């Protein structure tokens, strides 16, 4: 795992899916070992520090971000019944904070850190950064729809969930934020108002609760990151 | 104006490259 993740053949910019075949290979072992409960092996063979973790949460691949959901989910299901403070629960804890920040709260720059980075830098990196529209800047592309592996995949589900309801409106922009939501509602409010779109969805993070509907579906390879979100949101806890 | 570097760094970096395009051609040929 160490030397899987050095930027010189797993990059952001040079990219290699061998090496992410390979981690999220070493990742489902981790799963498999962790529901193992006869074997008394160390608590510290599990974690791998968070300087792995932090940087596999900024790398723009899906299936490696369902993979990490995965182990998340594993390792803390074997976590439970360890005790609740200990040298490598409280890494885990921010591991999951950390994530949730950065898929669905969109309260990054309220928190203390995202990924071991303070939020003042992130809202630097923000400025000078120009914007077609100032609408809605700090929270636009912070969510399950704004991760560059998941923005586009979002879409894909909206449009086929469009099409398996047979809406006769279909989302014309290119990208679901809270700015393209509102701007769509308010063309065609008395069309939404009465019938021809999704059921039972009002706001944008029911749009994301009913895309983690269908994502949740037995036809994807990111069955995690539904389940990591239902989880590990009380408000999502019930969908489970 | 596009600060694109940090203060701390932008007085050992010649940002003039931007501003003025013959500075440039003169740094090529």
């Amino acid at each position: 795992q160490s030397l899987l993740t050095l930027d010189k053949i797993f990059n952001n910019a040079t990219s290699n899916r061998f090496s992410t075949m390979a981690f999220i290979s070493s990742l489902d072992i981790l799963t498999q070992l962790s529901k193992q409960t006869k074997s008394d092996y160390a608590i510290q063979y599990l974690i791998v520090g968070p300087d792995i973790m932090n940087k596999v949460f900024s790398s723009d691949d899906p299936l490696l971000l369902s993979a990490a959901c995965r182990y998340l989910v594993a390792t803390k299901n074997k976590l439970m019944q360890y005790p609740s403070t200990n040298k490598f629960v409280r890494m885990q804890n921010q591991y999951i904070m950390d994530l949730t920040n950065y898929l669905y709260r969109n309260k990054v720059l309220s928190s203390k850190s995202l990924f071991g980075v303070s939020p003042d830098f992130f809202k630097q990196i923000l400025e000078n950064l120009y914007i077609p529209t100032a609408d809605f800047k700090n929270a636009k592309f912070f969510t399950i729809t704004g991760i560059p592996a998941l923005s586009y995949i979002c879409i894909i589900i909206l449009r086929r969930l469009e099409t398996a309801e047979n809406t006769k409106i279909k989302f014309t922009s290119g990208i679901i934020n809270e700015e393209t939501f509102n701007n769509f509602f308010r063309v065609h409010h008395d069309e939404i108002g009465q019938h021809g779109w999704i059921k039972g969805v009002n706001n944008i993070h029911d749009l994301r609760v009913k895309i983690l509907m269908h994502l949740s579906n037995t036809a994807n390879p990111y069955r995690d990151i539904a389940a990591f979100l239902f989880t590990y949101l009380k408000s999502l806890s019930k969908y489970s | 104006q596009h600060q694109m570097f940090d203060p701390g760094v932008a007085d050992l970096l010649d940002t003039d490259i931007l501003t003025s395009p013959s500075k440039r051609k003169r740094k090529l040929k």
